[PDB]
């Protein structure tokens, strides 16, 4: 999920957009 | 732009930045 | 608890603290 | 909605809790 | 509501959220 | 104190109210 | 240092950074 | 007080330091 | 991404997230 | 400049990126 | 005032606090 | 740099002023 993608690993601002509605 | 660690309140802050008016979901359990 | 006056990113911080491991959905108008 | 209400008037943590998953 | 780790500026932010107008004290030395 | 209760350990929003004036 | 314009939670952040390990008391009107 | 002064006009870090324990 | 309405410290947070390891310069008027 | 523009109107992340080193 | 650890967004927040209108640079690579 | 002085080590608000323009 988001925490594994973005906190545990690293993510781009683009990947963060995956979680917009 | 870049790739960094975003955790906790800081992750939800970045979600707000990128999504804004579209809204978003934060589901760590997912 | 006290009533809250929360704009912008301060609303998302508040939802983060209130919801914790459950997460939340952020859904503004338009 | 809740995003406008908390900004233009006030809102409670109890009203906030309804937007939890 | 939930139980999470709240440290540093984030702990004082949560104190502000919950106490508001009542005011509060942050005394780590305590 | 607050740091041991809430940072080192975990605390609820209710426990955080212990430190309101 | 420069003079400061600080509302809401930004005041508590500033007191946190200024006071450090001493902590602080946050005491609004009414 | 300090909470109103910093919000409605300005305030210094030196004025802030007086609210330290 | 969405357009942004950012005052004060929220602008510096946004530059931080956008610039990452590159850093940034913060240059207000006067 | 960018600090006034983001506060008094709006600004994009793409406009922000120009202030990166 | 005190000496504490200031990292990430929190370091840039403190730079904003202390520098304000003078502006500042955040260059971790430096 | 700033990260070594202020995050890895500890710095004062005065040292932070080193990075003002
Ligand atoms: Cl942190
Ligand atoms: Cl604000
Ligand atoms: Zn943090
Ligand atoms: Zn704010």
């Amino acid at each position: 999920g988001i925490v594994e993608q973005c906190c545990t690993s690293i993510c781009s601002l683009y990947q963060l957009e995956n979680y917009c509605n | 732009f870049v790739n960094q660690h975003l955790c906790g309140s800081h992750l939800v802050e970045a979600l707000y930045l990128v999504c804004g008016e579209r809204g978003f979901f934060y589901t760590p359990k997912t």
